[PDB]
């Protein structure tokens, strides 16, 4: 019907990829991982003539794009090494080249650059720069009537635990992806079953949540359950199981928040009122009447 | 409610860097008609799952009498 | 329409000839793309996995108001025979065509391919300046002696004689010329994609001789599909009925070669855009005069309206015309209808006579919004005329046959009229005339019943 | 943007609701009509239509 | 329950279960009120 921009937003971490081999059994998944993303861009290409895929990488100091190579370096070149056969189809076969040499040169240049440990993730930067490529698709308009989709494919592997520094970024890019209309899909490969930031994104977007466990396989996972080209989103259902809640976490305390407190300034969320009268986010005095109000306790005769 | 070293970390990317250069055989990509079989099953009871919680979402009408 | 057409000849299609059509992956790739959205969806889904799937999962994965196009879908895949029912233990399971599969599976991963992708020797021609050229050449002069104008050069017999045998281009030897149909027009009226598809299905029908083969036909042109503008091809690559349809394609413009019996050829413009598409030429503006002002310097587009536009003027923008009724009337006489001048005319109507018509609908929606009327883009005294032109042609219309009258008796002449109406060739009956006529296909069933 | 002077600096309590999914429709606390879906809150339990 | 009581032994079992299906969020949230109720009542007792 309609062609689509497939943006496939990909966190390729050494740390969490290594942490993910140690805790499996096999070692190297990253080229699991990254084969079955090649054979899924080529079935996306091969779904419609005139759609289109980009690939951003998340890396550890910061993010890349993958397809199409910066033009910088179509400026500079062609020195076609021989990673990928070149007896395969051409319009696929130039995108696979094009995302496996930029691959070996994000690999190359983090080998050379290893020394630097981050703790700062750069996936919410990912998804930021792949919806302003999907703005920048939509707007150029070469392909009238052109469609989008997020694909995040990033990986837990029970070693980082929730991040509360990415919040704000992924609702950002969850209120951009709906003003959109375009979905996030999510792929958590990991040990965590968990994720409920990037749970929160796909439900809200309207995306596809799922969550594996082993590399192996992926390509049904991709060409089954993320294959849903926004052309035929509102009459193919979602298989995003595991709803999730919609709550947040508490400022001080962090756990997950029931009925609780927020402050009325900052929008900070607190489970219970914060010791010394004054908001820890805000800095905000507040008043001991209705804080008092607050702290009633129910009504019950003796 | 495990911290990896950098020297195995450097091993596991040296790895991927001699499988990338080596051969990326997209081949290997096909499952081995069990596993995709689990898959399926999965992903199709999740399915089963969301289209009967979705099957349906002015009030409605209901069955009893008015 | 495209899809709708090439669809249809794949269905005609017998079911061990597509089987044999879905050897190569190139060919496999372009019949998966024609496929509608959840055919596509459902296609991917179950390429990558070697086991059954039935029918109940499919069914289970379409959302409820989106199970006619499942149905569609299903009946599509059925009739392209790229689904194998299985009736075992009660469940109405699903195969995937297996060389299908295997085809389609080898064009995604890269494997074994027979180079049905061809290759490539780097060595390259300009594409807009030669290669655009030559295609838009031999399309130019294809239209042109098709429209039939005055040309010093002609295309080749071969294309002649396809086009003496289809079902456009008329042709009488007794003046020794050939005449545009309603269809022929037609062909002009739809986009040049769906235009070289539709030339090529009538070359695939009319092709039954030994010398071609057509699944490797199919797989010729489903590569040309596959390829690109702008780089060199080996004809090594190809068998022979694929080296003479390499040359007839040469002929159409399909394909440029720098000399005949070489071992390398160039793909065009044409080759890319056969499978699907991606103020403007030949736009124009209708008075109320039948005035034509036509922002045209294309010869084509000059030749096209000169088929019912009475041609006065030309500029290097546009071109003078008028409506008028002997124009009308030989485009009508040469089977052109009233309602495709009309859509021609829509199609290539204004942006000013675009926005005036916005305007006249938004003051007649502020003045009586209680109706809703169409946007009439061009004045309706012209369309009425044209209209009124084809009702004048069209007065009277003849069917020839027999009439069975002269009968003493009126049971005879009943049964013979309800015979008539129940064989389905009667136009007219009457008791009190006591006469009922058939038409000349109809006359003999009804001659051999008043006979024995 | 607010005024320097206004001290109306307090917290609001409130609860995040849970996104109940039933395939039998009950009546909503808000409206008193059937209702598939809806949000219970979690201090009462009660049902709410929209957010 | 009364009205639960009088639809079971007016139209039996068929749809008494749809109407508890209709009446059951507000019990629950009248239960749990009461309940809140009884365990702050018992806290100020003891
Ligand atoms: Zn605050
Ligand atoms: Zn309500
Ligand atoms: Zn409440």
């Amino acid at each position: 019907e309609s062609p689509s921009l497939l943006t496939v937003i990909i966190e390729i971490a050494p740390k969490l990829w290594t942490t993910f081999d140690e805790e499996g059994n096999e070692k190297g998944s990253i080229i699991k991982v990254l084969e079955a993303l090649i054979v899924f861009l080529n079935a996306h290409l091969a779904f419609n003539s005139a759609n289109k895929v980009a690939v951003i990488a998340a890396y550890s100091q910061g993010i890349k794009y993958l397809y199409p190579e910066s033009t910088s370096a179509l400026k500079a070149s062609r020195s076609d090494l021989k990673i990928i056969n070149s007896d395969m189809y051409r319009r696929f076969r130039n995108v696979d080249e094009t995302l496996v040499e930029e691959i070996y040169k994000l690999f190359e240049l983090e080998k050379k650059q290893i020394e630097q440990n981050s703790q700062r993730s750069t996936l919410a930067g990912a998804m930021s720069a792949g919806l302003t490529y999907v703005n920048r698709i939509s707007k150029e308009s070469v392909t009238t009537s052109l469609k989008s989709r997020l694909l995040v494919l990033t990986c837990g592997s029970g070693s980082s635990k929730d991040e509360i520094f990415q919040y704000i970024p992924i609702m950002n890019c969850i209120f951009s992806a709906t003003k959109m209309k375009c979905p996030i899909d999510v792929v958590k490969i990991g040990g965590s079953k968990e994720s409920t930031f990037l749970q929160q994104t796909t439900d809200a977007t309207n995306g596809v949540y799922l969550h594996v466990e082993s590399t192996e396989g992926l390509i049904q996972y991709l060409a089954t359950a993320m294959f849903i080209d926004p052309s035929l989103r509102p009459i193919i259902v979602k298989p995003n199981h595991g709803s999730v809640d919609f709550r947040t976490s508490c400022y001080l305390t962090g756990r997950v928040v029931a009925v609780g407190f927020i402050c009325s300034v900052c929008l900070c969320v607190l489970s219970i009122i914060p010791p010394g009268n004054k908001c820890p986010a805000c800095d905000s005095q507040f008043d001991e009447h209705v804080i008092a109000k607050l702290k009633r306790k129910p009504v019950v005769p003796r | 409610t495990l911290k990896v070293s950098n020297q195995q970390m450097l091993q596991q990317l040296s790895l991927v860097m001699d499988n990338l250069i080596n051969k990326l055989d997209l081949n290997q990509v096909v499952p081995n008609n069990e596993v995709s079989n689990k898959i399926n099953k999965r992903v199709i009871t999740a399915i089963k799952i969301n289209a009967k919680q979705a099957k349906h979402n002015l009030e409605v009408k209901s069955t009893l009498p008015i | 329409s495209l899809k709708h057409s090439v669809t249809q000849y794949l269905e005609e299609i017998p079911q061990q000839v597509q089987n044999r059509l879905y050897t190569s992956p190139a060919t496999c790739l372009a019949i998966y793309r024609i496929l509608p959205p959840l055919a596509k969806f459902f296609i991917m889904a179950m390429v990558f996995n070697e086991n059954e799937v039935p029918l109940l999962d499919l069914d289970k994965w379409v959302n409820s108001n989106g199970k006619l196009q499942f149905q569609n879908a299903i009946k599509s895949m059925k009739s392209l025979h790229l689904l194998i029912p299985n009736k075992s233990s009660g469940t109405l399971m699903i195969n995937l065509n297996p060389t299908f599969k295997i085809s389609l599976r080898n064009a995604l991963t890269g494997g074994e391919v027979q180079n049905s992708f061809g290759v490539v020797v780097e060595e390259n021609v300009v594409s807009l300046d030669l290669l655009d050229e030559y295609s838009a050449n031999k399309w130019e002069t294809i239209l042109h002696f098709m429209v039939g104008t005055p040309l010093a050069k002609i295309p080749s017999e071969k294309v002649l004689n396809l086009l003496k045998h289809s079902k456009l281009m008329e042709e009488v030897n007794s003046t020794g010329e050939f005449k545009i149909t309603n269809e022929g027009f037609q062909f002009l009226l739809q986009e040049i994609n769906s235009q070289l598809w539709t030339l090529l299905l009538q070359y695939l029908k009319m092709i039954e001789t030994s010398k071609m083969d057509l699944v490797d036909v199919l797989h010729f042109i489903f590569m040309l599909g596959a390829l690109e503008v702008g780089k060199a091809y080996k004809i090594d690559a190809l068998s022979e009925t694929q080296r003479i349809m390499l040359q007839d394609m040469r002929d159409y413009g399909l394909v440029f070669q720098k000399h005949s019996n070489d071992s390398i050829f160039y793909p065009t413009k044409l080759a890319l855009m056969l499978t699907s598409d991606t103020i403007p030429d030949g736009s124009l503006i209708v008075e109320t005069n039948f005035k034509i002002y036509s922002y045209s310097n294309s010869p084509l587009q000059i030749a096209v309206l000169s088929l019912f536009v009475h041609l006065k003027a030309r500029f290097v923008n546009m071109v003078l015309g008028q409506i008028t009724r002997e124009s009308i009337r030989r485009a009508l006489t040469n089977g052109i209808t009233a309602d495709q001048i009309i859509a021609y005319l829509e199609t290539h109507a204004h942006p000013q006579m675009r926005r005036l018509a916005e305007e006249k609908l938004e003051k007649k929606l502020e003045l009586d919004p209680n109706c809703k009327e169409p946007l009439q883009v061009l004045p309706p005294t012209v369309v009425d005329q044209i209209r009124l032109w084809q009702l004048e042609l069209d007065r009277v219309i003849t069917y020839e046959g027999s009439l069975y009258s002269d009968f003493e008796t009126s049971q005879e002449y009943n049964l013979l009229s309800k015979y008539a109406q129940d064989i389905g060739v009667l136009l007219w009956k009457d008791d009190k005339k006591k006469k009922f006529f058939i038409s000349k296909e109809g006359n003999s069933q009804v001659l051999d019943f008043a006979k024995r | 943007p607010v005024n320097k002077i206004n001290k109306g600096f307090t917290l609001v309590k409130m609860g995040f609701p849970t996104r109940i999914f039933e395939d039998t429709p009950t009546f909503c606390s808000c409206h008193s009509k059937l209702v598939y879906g809806g949000y219970f809150c979690p201090n009462c339990h009660s049902k709410v239509c929209s957010l | 329950n009364e009205l639960f009581q009088d639809v079971l032994n007016g139209d039996g079992e068929s749809m008494s279960n749809t109407c508890t299906a209709y009446l059951k969020p507000v019990l629950n949230s009248i239960t749990l009120a009461t309940h809140k109720y009884d365990e702050y009542f018992n806290e100020y007792n003891n």
